[PDB]
């Protein structure tokens, strides 16, 4: 195994400085394999950022975002970094790590290992978490479900009893209101007989205002 | 940008060329683009390496090439397991690399399938505090366009509604979804209401009441 895993704050205000983070597994972060960032502006296509050459620390960037960032990599955590100054409403992206494959010549364009992504916002408004309602059945005729309310900014993560379900599981993609705040909703599919005999229950995680609740859909 | 057509489309077990134009100083100096394929809401995955080389694990279906100042992707034997946003990205001068546009490959003549609709009231949970949302789920449809309308009482609602840009899940059909937003007195004021969602023509309802 090889992982990446990107962290960093999702909600970043106009003019700040905005970084990320990616942990590595399984490999020396010296071992020379240009640690990349890219970026997804969401439905608008990928933007390469810039990357670390392993085993020099030397860093190259985008000629758009040079004169504004660096990016560096930490021998003591073993992990890489994206700093990114005077942040602006266009910087709100998805933002993935990378690793470029060994020993290629421009490996930064060969990217074998990505991370997960991680959506962050640039705005000016605040954090809001979640208000959490049960959705339970007679009216729908075997789906149990959840609703997340007005919440900001993206995203929201949800599980089922705990991660005892997968099986029958939908996540619905969130709705912008007017408001600029948005909300979602969750279901699971039910054998109907299982009503009132086995407990239903989903936990919600709302971490860019630290919201963690559970929620009884209780019959 | 590099360019590449905004859409392509192709039928089933056929084959499709997929193409990145740039200029000299990025496709044509440097014996070095790749390929990215991207389903939606996740990381992209690596295709080619090089004008020709595949990572391992990529299928034999996927073959690089490089002409001039432009370059492709070609995929054969097509699954709609190939439904996917492609994108192409080549080194360019002095340590740096440039993506493609991106573009998006529709495989055609798969089966099609209309909406599984759900459809939940306000939690009485919520309608405590005063305000009351209605929550319509639309699930496994393909094609990926739908009409959408509530009704209270049997006619017609224009305010106080939101509803999603559709959405492809895992098995390549879409969902959506639906929310009308009404105080309590808006809730209690109605003895139904219904969504009506329309598929190719065809027609769900679902329905729902106070109790």
């Amino acid at each position: 195994q090889v992982q990446l895993q990107e962290s960093g704050p999702g909600l970043v205000k106009p003019s700040e400085t905005l970084s990320l983070t990616c942990a590595v597994s399984g490999v020396s972060i010296n071992d020379g394999y240009d640690w990349t960032w890219i970026r997804q502006t969401p439905g608008k296509g990928l933007e390469w950022i810039g990357y670390v050459f392993g085993r020099s620390g030397n860093f190259n960037l985008n000629p758009s975002l040079r004169n504004r960032g660096i990016i560096s990599k930490d021998t003591c955590k073993n992990q890489f970094s994206l700093n990114l100054n005077s942040a602006t409403a266009a910087d709100t992206a998805v933002y993935f790590c990378a690793r470029g494959m060994e020993g290629l010549f421009a490996a930064y364009n060969s990217l074998d290992v990505w991370g997960r992504g991680l959506l962050v916002t640039v705005s000016s408004a605040s954090t809001k978490g979640p208000s959490v309602f049960p959705l339970a059945p007679s009216e729908s005729t075997a789906a149990l479900g959840c609703l997340v309310k007005d919440y900001f900014p993206e995203p929201v993560t949800v599980s089922w009893n705990s991660g005892s379900l997968t099986s029958g599981v939908h996540t619905f993609p969130a709705v912008l209101q007017s408001s600029g705040l948005y909300s979602l909703s969750s279901v699971v599919t039910v054998p109907s007989s299982s009503l009132g005999t086995q407990t239903y229950v989903c936990n919600v995680n709302h971490k860019p205002s630290n919201t963690k609740v559970d929620k009884r859909v209780e019959i | 940008a590099l360019t590449q057509p905004p859409s392509v489309s192709g039928s089933p077990g056929q084959s499709v060329i997929i193409s990145c134009t740039g200029t000299s100083s990025d496709i044509g100096q440097y014996n070095s683009v790749s390929w990215y394929q991207q389903h939606p809401d996740k990381a992209p995955k690596l295709v080619i390496y090089g004008v020709t080389s595949r990572p391992s694990g990529v299928s034999d279906r996927f073959s690089g090439s490089k002409y001039g100042d432009t370059a492709s992707l070609t995929i054969s034997g097509l699954q709609a397991e190939d439904e996917a946003d492609y994108y192409c990205s080549s080194h360019a001068d002095e340590n740096m690399a440039l993506f493609g546009g991106g573009t998006r490959l529709t495989v055609l003549g798969q089966p099609k399938a209309s909406p599984t609709v759900t459809l939940f009231p306000p939690s009485s949970e919520e309608l405590q505090a005063n305000k009351a949302t209605l929550v319509c789920l639309i699930s496994d449809f393909y094609p990926g366009v739908v009409k959408v309308a509530w009704k209270a009482d049997g006619s017609a609602v224009n305010a106080g509604v939101e509803t999603t840009t559709p959405s492809k899940q895992s098995n390549n059909k879409y969902a959506a979804s639906s929310y009308l937003s009404l105080t309590s007195d808006q809730w209690k004021s109605h003895k139904s209401y219904s969504c009506q969602v329309t598929h190719e023509g065809s027609t769900v309802e679902k329905t729902v009441a106070p109790a």
